[PDB]
């Protein structure tokens, strides 16, 4: 199967939170 | 000297000496008490009143804000890399669509299409050069009915050495190499009737060693 | 302005005065250089300077701060999302073991031990002790002719469709049932002319398009 990543960045992982839009930077 | 035979009022004492407080409690609403004020003939006006006011309302709430436009807007960033809908990713055997075409499904068809020719071969006429050395059966038929011979059956084992490479070139995970051990003798077993053939297939399975064994790096070991 | 008290004129009307005929300078822009009085060293001391202080200019925002943490957090959010354990024991032969167990590596070694047997078992003697020596005094046989030779050759085929069971429920295949064609002729050049085996094999790769075509088949599927 195609799923493995290179180098990562420690660990920070977070469930899903929010969801709207208002402003865009 | 004396001046308490009743000389005149001074005022300017009297501003010296002008404070005056008939409470001394604590309360202060002993000065209203004189009043009488009743809550009942208070209630009447008892309409508007009684409110406050917000004070974050003129602070700007716009805070959060700015960390909720990167939260869902980044989190779809890195997923396109991979893809939303996903249409055939692996179906099992669709792993090499990343790094190669897919001939394993579809030239695996072609070679059903000339691995029957190697018997067909004796069933339809040859076409090799030179028709006088024929001259034998075009003259009169004479025994021309099933036949395998073993010149022909020889060629069945280098088609499958040159189709090796075109695979080969894609490298997979070697899945079960001490396995390689269980499938010998269930070969061994499926021929007892006299010369076993399995003694030269053997070196058939054995090439298919390498191509799995290429799970690992050839330059790590030489 | 009271003439019994003598008040006195103070300086507001000589600033609020507005004419003048005191001045007797023949030039005040000409004469100023020549002093060396210039508008420059009176900017040092008379100039303004520059003030300016911001609590947002230096303090960092709390609200900008949260979409600048967001850029990267959400972006490795679903990138380590990808990735649970970092193992992938299915090795793309068996995806039904994430809901299964996946016995077609290890059922496929005890299956090239079983797949022998069926040949050799003219090569293994038979030594263990049967139960049934004392039902064969009561008919007493003495014409024993040797006839084993179908028996287990057509039993090869049987010991297949019991294996598709355990295999039918591996998970969901979608493969090729359009190949199927192209796998046919390939087996009938195989053959011979004399005896076709091609016949009766065939019934063995059909029952294949079943477990195959499996991917759809409500229709029976209760």
């Amino acid at each position: 199967m195609l799923s493995l990543r290179q180098s990562i960045r420690f660990f920070k992982p977070a469930t899903r939170t929010l969801c709207s839009s208002r402003y865009l930077l | 000297m004396s001046w308490l035979f009743g000389d005149k009022t001074p005022t300017d004492d009297a501003n010296a000496a002008v404070g005056g407080q008939d409470t001394t409690k604590p309360k202060e609403l002993s000065l209203k008490q004189s009043l009488g004020f009743e809550p009942n003939i208070n209630n009447i006006i008892s309409g508007p009143g009684g409110m406050h006011v917000d004070t974050a309302r003129l602070h700007p709430l716009a805070g959060l804000d700015k960390g909720v436009e990167y939260l869902d807007l980044e989190e779809e960033q890195l997923s396109s890399l991979e893809g939303s809908q996903g249409l055939i990713p692996s179906r099992g055997w669709t792993d090499d669509l990343c790094y190669g075409t897919g001939a394993v499904y579809l030239l695996g068809l072609g070679i059903g299409g000339f691995s029957g020719m190697m018997q067909g071969l004796q069933n339809i006429p040859p076409n090799s050069p030179g028709k006088l050395q024929l001259n034998t059966v075009l003259n009169h038929i004479t025994k021309r009915g099933p036949f395998l011979g073993n010149n022909a059956g020889i060629l069945a084992l280098s088609y499958n050495i040159i189709n090796s490479t075109i695979d080969a070139l894609r490298g997979k995970h070697d899945t079960a190499g001490s396995i390689g051990a269980g499938a010998l003798t269930g070969a061994l077993f499926k021929s007892s009737k006299g010369l076993k053939p399995m003694g030269y297939s053997s070196a058939m399975v054995a090439a298919a060693c390498a191509v799995w064994c290429s799970v690992k790096k050839r330059l790590l070991e030489k």
